[PDB]
């Protein structure tokens, strides 16, 4: 348990290598460098995890060096281990492994293989860095870590430009929400004087005993970075788009990685976010309104990946929801089994694209049950975990906890949108599951543990996050019964209209108030179209603008007028004597004139 | 006394490069890696003799070595050195780019590639003379004195695809902002001591004899604002900053007139040493428009580097920007914020010069550098797409590189001092990553855009392929272990920081 620090050397150091490879090694011998690494990242994660359960289970600190010193200043290199660090760790190793040995598979035959891989140990080291972090420095550095491997991850294939499009995007709008995340960390500096976690626990309620305002700023703050990592409001608009890439780095995105950063940020920050409770309700809000508005938009979307995308999306807007009813270790469950059914959804959305030539369009395919069996099998149990299926799925658990979080605590408006949202979920992709199907060993691995396998697994958050408050067991059977009971409906509902051949989906799909929410839906509703028009196209016109330097011809405007002075003066040397002694005259008339008036 | 050495061995080395010229051709490359390999090992020496890891702060002034000689008695003028942290840092900077500067133009063998190394180490033994000396006479006479071989080189041998009235239009434009910003440095020079010999009664240039002047409100304003002039014009700071990118685009293809030249900025290094603690009171009330200005160079950096479609002159846009940064970092008062000044002030010179390295590889692969005609260039070259994605990354501000360090500890100091410009930069910050990912998209990535790219280009040699990694090695361990660099400086700093907070 003393080799915390393997964790991220044995990534770093399978960058490196795949990095300075340059491609010269083979297939074979890269793959072997690449998920040997992240193997031995999991590993030695499980070995952490063993001791850390025969040791009576308490947070461990491994202090590598100090960052930087100036002063109070005092920043240092320091990892932690506890019971949500030690379930992130352990999530994000073991899925990364699996993702990439499929990878491996998956990736043959292909340019930048070792350059994949390299991006992608970087990915799992920054991460690891990330959920490894004692203060909010080093959180930051692996913050910035995995925004930048998403960036060089999603435009792969640099040849195409709209991968670029999609990568600078999503690089652009993670970075905005990075800088709300650096307000917050500059306000809790200020304040109150250290970035470690435990200690801004201890001292937050000394300091902001009087005043209780740049609390609530830098909680706001850490929201707001929080919703531009795991893209919800207001900076949601990159998911689908950036799913321009290739199928394991998406998996990794969606799954383990790059969605789940805000969710640990706000677990982990979970003190100063209960005592600003008006923060909390804010982010159960947001959670809320963007997994309603993830379902929206999930109903009419034509293409599988970004209807995965918008499921992403709606989970993790769950996810928040469940962190804004002071439901924790609800959160961290469904970040667990969220992980593991969504990456078994994208191998196996690769593999039917794959299978089918790539092709995307849901629309085109049709009739795949029967072609090949197992990765419908294997769709078949994703998209159930992502219903809810009750009693075979750890979804349904994971969900039921987080709405029994919800009731529990007096939010009956958030758990209806949960209710809502569930039905909606159901719907999508029960719809999605019917137009592409109808009309191994990580694939194998990720089916068990989609089923109530992984619910079987709990995560040691006792000790670590506060625990939610029990809910009636009456109500608590009515609560299970209810979501059942929602999402049968609506699996029966979806094969009511997409199973068959479709008559009321094209009667109302047709109709022109039809096709102004359809395609207002398709937009994401019309959060993209806002963007561009507030801020890219004025940005664009500054710069068009700007292009010329005005500054600089400002500045140049004396050397013009010294350039006409001097013309001008030019003009007097004519090269005439008589003119000469009538200047000569002329002078002397305003010389004698100068000394009489003084 | 290894300062006066210090100084002179780059000149007695490009006068050995210019003499030793008629052995051969590819003799003074030798003897200028020779000379700069020397004084960066004085200066290295330097660095491990002062023990700068455990000193304390006694007050303005606190050097770590000093020389004296007369070189005026008329006006109490001295050839007078001073070495500390700060200074040092700088010196071992500046003789770490001026070995990069000569190992870059190692491939010449053109006739008189003598006088190109003299010009250069008189370059060099000039900015080096600013970072040491304090009289303010010799550091005016240094301060003007590097801008010669300046503007001999950008006019001279500098680049080749352009005319030659281009060039010279840009090394004029350069020569004229520098010195005019010089002669009313000089102005406010010459009426501090004016006020001093006033005041006293001796004639006194010295640093340390000037500080102890008493000045009314009004002229210490215009004191300050004339050295701000002459340090805004270096800087650079808008709308001050014109001969910039002309400056850089017309230099000599190498790039070593970059590197060597303008990368290491000599003005915040005089705001820090010379405008902050001579004029406390004046500095104090300038800090919402210097900071503002710092503000606006951002932006405006930003927003040219976003919109040029020369690679070189983004670069010097980049310069703009991460210098608005430090210009926000100098007027703050603040401990943190100085210290993450010169974090970044270094790391910016190291990443600037990646990227102006790697520009004039590029330029000598595909003998082109307007970003319309090339894309796709990964798969093209070997090894520089790589390392040019490296350095845009670097610049900026990630974590990993020193830029973020000293960037997020600028901030840092900044809010504890000022929230809404610190806010507004880090917004600043967003549109440097925006600029960064439009460079690299627009150079590397995409399909190629001519035929010039669309060819396979020979890779880069062992040479320049080793002063990359280099740098890329010495970026990683600025942004991950900074503490030497923070301890070397930390009582230089603490000096200025007291000195400018204990007297308002
Ligand atoms: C705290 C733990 C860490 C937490 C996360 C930290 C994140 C921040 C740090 C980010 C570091 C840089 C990341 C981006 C690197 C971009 C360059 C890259 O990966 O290039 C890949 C390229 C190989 O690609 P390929 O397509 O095969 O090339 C064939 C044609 N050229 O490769 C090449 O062509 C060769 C290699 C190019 C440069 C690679 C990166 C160099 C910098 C890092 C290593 C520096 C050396 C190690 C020692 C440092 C000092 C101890
Ligand atoms: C992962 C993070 C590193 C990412 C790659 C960059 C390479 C490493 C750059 C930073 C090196 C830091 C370092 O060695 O600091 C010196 C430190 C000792 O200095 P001090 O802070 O005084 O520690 C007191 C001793 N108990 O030394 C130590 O504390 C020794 C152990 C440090 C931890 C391992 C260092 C190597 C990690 C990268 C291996 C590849
Ligand atoms: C809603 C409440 C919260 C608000 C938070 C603050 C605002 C967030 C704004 C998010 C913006 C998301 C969209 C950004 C897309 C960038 C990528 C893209 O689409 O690029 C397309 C285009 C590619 O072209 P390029 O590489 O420039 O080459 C020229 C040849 N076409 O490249 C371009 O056209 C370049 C586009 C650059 C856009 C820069 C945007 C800066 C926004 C600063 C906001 C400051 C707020 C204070
Ligand atoms: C209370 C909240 C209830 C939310 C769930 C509503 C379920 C029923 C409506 C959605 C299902 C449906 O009818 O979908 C049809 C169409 C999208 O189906 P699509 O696959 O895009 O059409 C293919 C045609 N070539 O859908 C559309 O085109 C839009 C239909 C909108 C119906 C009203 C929604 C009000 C909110
Ligand atoms: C903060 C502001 C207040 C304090 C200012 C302190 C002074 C230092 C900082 C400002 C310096 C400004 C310099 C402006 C000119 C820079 C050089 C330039 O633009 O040259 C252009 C041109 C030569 O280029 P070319 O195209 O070859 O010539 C045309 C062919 N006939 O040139 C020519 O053709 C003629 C050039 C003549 C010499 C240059 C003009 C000097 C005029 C006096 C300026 C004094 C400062 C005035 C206040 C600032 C400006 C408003
Ligand atoms: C275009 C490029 C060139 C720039 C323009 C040319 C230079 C312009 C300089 C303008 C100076 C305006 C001075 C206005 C007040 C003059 C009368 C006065 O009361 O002076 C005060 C003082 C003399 O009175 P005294 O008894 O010595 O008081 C000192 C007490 N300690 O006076 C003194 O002791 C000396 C005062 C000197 C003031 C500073 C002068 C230089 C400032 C920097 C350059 C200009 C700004 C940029």
């Amino acid at each position: 348990m003393n080799m915390l620090a393997l964790t991220i050397i044995l990534p770093l150091i399978g960058f490196v290598l795949l990095a300075f490879s340059r491609g010269r090694w083979s297939e074979n011998v890269s793959a072997i460098v690449g998920v040997g690494s992240v193997g031995l990242a999991a590993l030695v994660t499980a070995f952490i995890g063993v001791d850390f359960f025969a040791n009576g289970e308490q947070t461990y600190s491994q202090p590598l060096w100090t960052w930087m010193s100036v002063g109070d200043f005092n920043i240092g290199f320091n990892l932690v281990l506890d019971g949500l660090s030690l379930t992130m760790l352990s999530v994000v190793t073991g899925v990364g492994f699996l993702i990439h040995m499929y990878a491996s598979w998956y990736m043959r035959g292909e340019e930048g293989y070792s350059r994949f891989f390299a991006y992608t140990n970087l990915f799992i080291a920054s991460m690891v860095v990330l959920v490894l972090a004692d203060n909010l420095l080093l959180m930051y550095l692996g913050w910035e870590g995995v925004g930048l491997c998403s960036y060089l991850l999603i435009g792969f294939y640099y040849t195409d430009p709209k991968n670029g499009a999609a990568a600078m995007k999503a690089f652009v709008v993670t970075r905005v929400g990075d800088v709300f995340l650096a307000f917050a960390l500059f306000i809790l500096y200020n304040e109150l004087g250290t970035l470690n976690f435990r200690e801004m626990v201890e001292l937050a309620p000394a300091h902001f005993a009087d005043g209780n305002n740049m609390l609530m700023w830098a909680t706001l703050m850490l929201l707001g970075g929080a919703v531009g990592k795991s893209a919800q409001l207001p900076l949601q608009t990159w998911l689908a788009d950036a799913m321009a890439g290739p199928t394991p780095v998406s998996a990794l995105i969606h799954a383990a990685t790059m969605v789940t950063a805000g969710v640990y940020l706000i677990a982990r920050t979970h003190g100063l976010f209960l005592m600003t409770p008006e923060v909390l309700h804010l982010v159960g809000i947001v959670g809320a309104v963007t997994l309603l508005l993830a379902g929206f938009a999930a109903l009419v979307q034509t293409d599988i990946k970004r209807v995965l995308a918008y499921s992403t999306m709606s989970q993790i807007g769950y996810m928040f929801l469940a962190l804004g009813v002071q439901a924790w270790d609800a959160a961290i469950f469904h970040l667990m089994t969220h992980a593991f059914f969504k990456a078994l959804l994208f191998l196996a959305s690769g593999s039917v694209i794959l299978a089918c030539h790539h092709e995307q369009n849901i629309f085109k395919m049709g009739g795949l049950r029967k072609s090949i069996p197992l990765v419908y099998l294997c769709f078949l149990v994703g998209g159930a975990a992502l219903s809810a299926l009750p009693l075979v799925t750890a979804g349904f658990f994971s969900k039921d906890e987080i709405l029994a979080g919800a009731m529990a605590n007096g939010h009956i408006n958030l758990m209806v949108a949960g209710l809502v949202g569930a039905f909606m979920t159901s719907l999508y992709t029960f719809r999605m599951i019917f137009i592409v199907f109808h009309g191994s060993l990580p694939l194998i691995v990720l089916l068990i543990l989609s089923t109530f396998v992984g619910a079987l697994i709990v995560p040691p958050l006792q000790g670590v996050l506060p625990q939610t408050t029990e809910l009636a067991h009456g109500s608590m059977l009515t609560l299970e019964i209810t979501s059942g009971v929602v999402a049968v409906v609506g699996i029966l509902l979806a094969a009511w209209l997409w199973l068959g051949k479709r008559t009321l989906v094209t009667s109302i799909a047709n109709s022109a108030p039809g096709r102004l929410l359809s395609t207002w839906w398709y937009n994401a509703w019309g959060f993209d179209w806002l963007y561009d028009k507030v801020f890219v196209k004025p940005f664009l016109g500054i710069a068009w603008l700007l292009k010329r330097d005005p500054l600089n011809s400002m500045m140049n405007i004396p050397a013009v007028l010294s350039r006409f002075a001097g013309k001008g003066l030019l003009l007097s040397e004519n090269g005439y004597l008589r003119w000469y002694v009538a200047s000569m005259s002329i002078g002397a008339v305003v010389v004698l004139a100068l000394l009489m008036v003084l | 006394m290894l300062l006066p050495w210090l100084i002179l061995i780059p000149f007695i080395g490009g006068f050995l490069c210019w003499q030793t010229e008629r052995f051969g051709v590819k003799v003074p490359r030798w003897i200028a890696l020779i000379t700069m390999g020397l004084t960066l090992a004085l200066s290295l020496q330097l660095w491990l003799q002062g023990g700068y890891s455990l000193t304390q702060s006694a007050g303005i002034p606190q050097w770590q070595s000093e020389f004296d000689m007369p070189w005026i008695p008329r006006f109490g003028i001295s050839i007078h050195l001073a070495i500390d942290g700060l200074s040092l840092l700088m010196v071992v900077l500046t003789g770490l780019l001026g070995v990069l500067a000569v190992l870059c133009s190692w491939k010449e063998i053109e006739k008189y590639q003598g006088f190109f190394h003299l010009n250069l180490m008189w370059i060099l033994g000039g900015v080096i003379g600013v970072f040491l000396a304090i009289d303010m006479f010799l550091f005016f006479f240094f301060w003007e004195m590097m801008l010669v071989p300046m503007y001999f080189l950008i006019a001279l041998w500098g680049h080749k695809a352009s005319d030659g009235k281009t060039r010279i239009t840009a090394a004029t434009k350069f020569f004229i902002y520098t010195q005019a910003s010089g002669l009313v440095m000089l102005i406010a020079i010459l009426a501090l001591v004016f006020v001093h010999y006033n005041a006293t009664g001796v004639w006194t240039f010295n640093y340390e004899e000037l500080l102890n002047t008493p000045m009314s409100s009004g002229v210490e304003y215009l004191l300050m604002l004339g050295f701000f002039i002459a340090f805004a014009v270096k800087m650079p700071v808008v709308p001050l900053h014109g001969w910039l990118p002309d400056a850089h685009s017309q230099a000599p293809t190498a790039g070593s007139v970059d590197l060597a030249g303008i990368l290491l900025k000599t003005a915040a290094y005089g705001l820090l040493r010379f405008s902050l603690p001579l004029f406390p009171n004046a500095s104090a009330e300038f800090a919402p428009i210097a900071m503002w200005l710092g503000v606006i160079g951002i932006f405006y950096g930003a927003w040219m580097a976003f919109a040029q479609t020369d690679i070189k002159r983004l670069i010097a846009y980049t310069s703009v920007s991460h210098m608005g940064f430090v210009l926000i970092a100098i007027y703050t008062g603040s401990q943190l914020a100085y210290q993450g000044a010169v974090i970044q002030m270094i790391a910016h010179g190291l990443s600037a010069a990646g990227l102006f390295i790697l520009c004039g590889q590029l330029y000598e692969r595909i003998h082109t550098r307007d970003m319309r005609m090339m894309g796709g260039l990964w798969s093209k070259m070997k090894w520089l797409p790589a390392l040019s994605l490296f350095f845009a990354v670097a610049t900026l501000g990630m974590p990993g590189t020193g830029n973020f360090v000293g960037e997020f500890m600028i901030l840092f100091g900044s809010f504890q001092v000022v929230p809404v410009i610190t806010v507004i930069s880090t917004f600043g910050l967003v549109f440097a990553s925006v600029y960064s990912l439009a460079m690299l998209h627009r150079a590397y990535f995409g399909k190629a855009k001519s035929q010039i790219a669309s060819q396979e280009l020979p890779g880069m040699s062992l040479r320049e392929l080793f002063m990359i990694l280099l740098l890329v090695v010495l970026l990683v361990l600025l942004g991950f272990y900074p503490q030497p660099i923070l301890d070397t400086s930390h009582s230089a700093i603490g000096n200025i920081q007291q000195w400018f907070v204990n007297s308002v």
